[PDB]
Order: structure tokens, then sequence, then C-alpha cells
């Protein structure tokens, strides 16, 4: 619904510790794909030079996440990733995502667009004092 | 939320109300044992629980010297016979 | 234990922590997890 | 199991003892392992409001007593206990506009979240055997 | 609350005379007919039914015994139990405990074999 996160329907008869993780990694995945969906759309030349450059970057970033997320999915394929490994390797990639996310809904609540794109980024950076990421 | 936590603590209290009547009970045993009364663990629990049924105690020790006249007898038997 | 010593001897008679720490997270740890060193 | 018989014999039927569940180790492990990480299980159920594992009544364990079985799991469940709820409050993630703990709360919460992810791997690193 | 089923005292007397013959209940079936007499008749009052009487009185007979320790020891005991409150019929069991005492100085008279001859 807009431009909020992506909410997930889990199955009632998994594992309570099997749906808690779960649950707490498919906030990275739903900011993952809020972070794409926003580089795909202001990408476009209509987003201006700005805004389409930082999607653009976006992307890319994007690109390196599913990278990533394959990876993640080839050591799933070992059996060398626990339930705590999973969730710790997701960490880095849950606050990462939740950045994301924390900036792309910035931009979309300012309707930030070109140089205006570029004032949400600023603002952003300013926000994210405490994370150096 | 709240409601779990309730529970724990009456079985808490319960068996807290258990453990002092097993205590009572251990005291009672070693009460018997200084009145050389005779009574094992399952004899003692018998007793107890029959005594906490209203039996009468001149009738019970009569009941229980010719129980123990019996199976003073029986036993004699059981270890001739072995 | 000098006595104990000479009557046995005339008689002929009768950072690692830190290393193991650190493999233990690369084991166990997301690689992007800074390890703490006071906290390790 | 004669001793609890005995037990129940001397209480006159007042206390009802609750049932010893006997349950393999080989699962005790499991429940433990995820009281570890807050996992309520057969056993253990959490308290939402206390954040806490609650035991279940009756729980036998062979070759031990339900009752002193019971009381290990009680502490075991304790301990678990203080790891989720303990999560729980460092589990305040964002520094969102209603964050009123200023940014030295928020670091103070981002290294309280690096301990408690070495805590998580640690746990993770204990073995199932 | 389905208090535990607590078998009727006929039950539970057949039940004491199984565990104190070490036999099956199939085999104290005349002795639990003894029992049934016996349960069946009228008992005198017991001669105290006050708690700290009988205790006194437990104290008494022991330091007649010569068992002024044991006697201390059951005044204690007596107290404690008194104040555990966990005993509905403290007279009762006091009485009976009495009732159960068992003289160690005296040599126990072998019951003659003859006894047997009316058990049957």
């Amino acid at each position: 619904a807009g431009r909020q996160s992506r909410t997930f329907l889990v199955d009632p008869n998994l594992d309570l510790s099997i749906r808690e993780l779960v649950h707490r990694i498919l906030p990275v995945a739903a900011s993952y794909s809020a972070v794409t969906r926003f580089i795909e759309e202001k990408s476009s030349f209509e987003y201006g030079q700005v805004n389409h450059a930082l999607a653009a970057a976006m992307r890319t970033l994007v690109k390196e996440h599913l990278i990533l997320v394959s990876q993640l999915e080839q050591l799933h394929r070992q059996g060398l990733l626990s339930l705590q490994k999973l969730w710790f390797y997701i960490q880095p990639a849950m606050r990462t995502m939740d950045i994301l996310a924390s900036l792309a809904t910035s931009v979309d609540k300012g309707e930030c667009l070109g140089g205006s794109t570029l004032s949400l980024l600023h603002d952003r950076s300013f926000s994210y004092t405490g994370d150096s990421q | 939320m709240a409601s779990s936590s309730g529970a724990g603590a009456a079985a808490a209290a319960a068996a807290a109300n258990l453990n002092a009547v097993r205590e009572t009970m251990d005291v009672l045993l070693e009460i018997s044992r200084i009145l050389n009364t005779g009574l094992d663990m399952e004899t003692l629990s018998i007793c107890v629980r029959l005594c906490e049924q209203g039996i009468n105690p001149e009738a019970l020790s009569s009941v229980i010297k010719e129980l123990r006249k019996a199976t003073e007898a029986l036993k004699a038997a059981e270890n001739m016979t072995s | 234990t000098l006595f104990l010593e000479s009557v046995q001897s005339r008689l002929r008679t009768p950072k690692e922590n830190l290393m193991k720490m650190q493999s233990i997270a690369e084991s166990h740890l997301e690689l992007d997890d800074v390890h703490d060193p006071l906290l390790a | 199991r004669l001793h609890q018989g005995e037990l129940q014999l001397l209480a006159g039927g007042v206390l009802q003892a609750p049932q010893p569940v006997l349950v393999k180790e080989c699962e005790l492990v499991k429940d433990v392992l995820n009281v570890l990480i807050g996992v309520v299980s057969a056993t253990f159920s959490l308290c939402q409001p206390a954040q806490a594992f609650v035991v279940k009544r009756g729980v036998h364990v062979s070759g031990a007593s339900p009752e002193s079985i019971s009381s290990l799991l009680s502490e075991v469940a304790e301990y678990g206990t203080c790891y989720t709820r303990l999560s729980h409050f460092s589990l305040q993630p964002v520094l969102d506009s209603l964050y009123s703990k200023g940014l030295v709360f928020q670091a103070f919460t981002s290294g309280l979240r690096r301990y408690l992810q070495y805590y998580r791997a640690c746990v993770l690193s204990t073995p199932p055997t | 609350m389905a208090t535990p089923d607590q078998k009727s005292p006929n039950v539970l007397l057949q039940n004491l005379c199984c565990r104190i013959l070490g036999r099956s209940e199939a085999d104290v079936a005349q002795q639990f007919q003894y029992a049934v007499r016996v349960i069946g008749s009228n008992f005198a009052p017991t001669v105290e039914r006050d708690e700290f009487l009988v205790a006194e009185k437990i104290k008494k007979e022991l330091i007649r015994q010569r068992r002024e320790a044991d006697a201390a020891l059951f005044s204690e005991l007596h107290r404690k139990l008194h104040s555990q409150g966990v005993l509905k019929n403290k007279w009762s069991i006091l009485y009976l405990l009495l009732s159960l005492s068992e003289d160690p100085r005296r040599q126990p008279s072998k019951v003659s074999s003859y006894a047997t001859l009316f058990a049957q």
C-alpha cells in the first residue's frame, strides 16, 4: 500500500522460531523490494538527472544486493546456514535495507526529484549521522 | 500477555504447599521411627491416609496387632519354604 | 619441597584465547559484524 | 514414581501433583537451545508480558525426578527469559522522529545489538550434543 | 476437581493388609474379613483427644521407659506438627502413634508358633 515496505503472510503451521526468524528477515526483503522499485522507476529521465543518477546508483547497489542474496542462497544450498547464522548474516543486510528503505520513503514522502532529490539525500545523510554506512 | 505469568505463580504456590506436606510427612515418619512404630514408607503412608479418614485409634491398634501376628506367621512360613 | 625433590632425585623416585575467540567468531559471526575486542 | 505415589497417598489426594510427562532429553536440549534464543518450546511456553518461558507442569526426565528436573528447567527458563526480555529491550530499533533517547542512547543500543549478536553467535556455537 | 480416587476405607484397608503381609490382595481375604470385623466393632473413645495432652502423655511414657531424650524429641516433633497444621485430626494421629510405640528395652516375647492355629 503506497511507498510502504511489503508485508508478508507466513504459513501458521511453521515452527514458531522459524516463523519469527522469517518475520524478522522479511523486513529486509521488503526494504530491498522498495529500494529496487524506487531505483527502477526514478531512473527514468522524467525524474531529472539528479534523481535519475541517485536511482541508478541505487539500482547498482540493488544488483550487488541481488548478487549477495544469490550467494546466501548458494550457502543455503550447501546446508551451512543455521537459523541463528541466517539471522546474523541478514542482520547487516537487514540494517542496510532498512536504511535504503528509509531514504526511499523520505524521498517519496517529500516527492523529491532532481535537485529536490539531492536535498532529500543530503537530509538523509544528516539523518544518518549515527549510521556510517 | 499478562495472563501467562499468573499460571506459573499459581503452580509455584501449589508446589510449595505440596513440598510443605512432604516435609510434614517426613517429620511424621521420623516421629514414628523415634517411637519405634515399625512402619515402612509405604505402610506409614497408608497409615497416614487411613488416619486422615477418621479411624478409631483403639480399633486401629488392635487391628495392627492382629495383622502383625498374621504377617509374622506368614513371613515365617515364607522363610521356611525358601 | 627441597626435601621431596632431593629424596626423589637420590632415590630416582617419582592471546591464544583471543585467537580462539576470533576463530569462533569467524565460524559463528556474520562476516560484516565487527568483533568488539572488549566484547570479544 | 513409587515415592510420588507415596507422597500422594500421604497427601490424601489434596496435592494434585501434575502428572509427570517423561520427555526424551534429546529434545530437552532443543528446548534449551530455543530458550537461549528466547523461543518457547513444548515444555516452556513464553509469557508474552514477561517475555519469559514458562515450564509445562509435570515435565518428567528419565533418570531424574520430575520436580528436580522442573527446578533445573525453571532456572534455565529464567535464563531464557532474561535473554529474550533483554533482546526485546535492546530491540528498540530505529531512531525514528519519535526517538527521544538521543544519539548517545541510539549508539548504546547499537552496541547492545552487537553484543546480542555475539550472544546469538555463542548460542549457535553451542553444540547440540 | 476430581479429588484423587481415595479408594473407600475397605479398599484402603485391603491394600494396607497386602502391604503388611507382603501378599497379594487375593491372599489376604481371611485377614481382610478379620479387619472388616474389627473395624465394624465399636471402639471406646481415645483416652485423650488433646494434641498437647497427648504429646505430654507420650513424653511421660518415654520418660517411664527411661527415654528422656526421646520424650524431648517427641515433644518437639509434636509442637512442629501442631504448628504445621497439615493434619486435620492431630489428636487421632497422636493417639495412633502412642498406640504403635514399642519399648526397645522389653525383649520381644517371641510369638509361639501356636498363635497360627487361630489364624485359620
